[PDB]
């Protein structure tokens, strides 16, 4: 499995751990 | 930063969540 | 951002949230 | 099933919490 996190997949991953007010 | 830790290299659910708001 | 999780996208955010015991 | 909550609609990390071992 390819397990890096690059541009909108990072940006994907962090809404999903996060939540809707995101993060920084 | 998060890039590095995420992209270049694997990083964790413990690790992206150091980063939400 | 496209928060749809297919295929492999879905198996690295399983990864991700679940851990190397993976998930079922 | 997990493909057409996540895959199909999108899915919240407590859904995908659900199918881990």
């Amino acid at each position: 499995v390819n397990q890096h996190l690059c541009g909108s997949h990072l940006v994907e991953a962090l809404y999903l751990v996060c939540g809707e007010r995101g993060f920084f | 930063g998060i890039v590095e830790q995420c992209c270049t290299s694997i990083c964790s659910l413990y690790q992206l969540e150091n980063y939400c708001n």
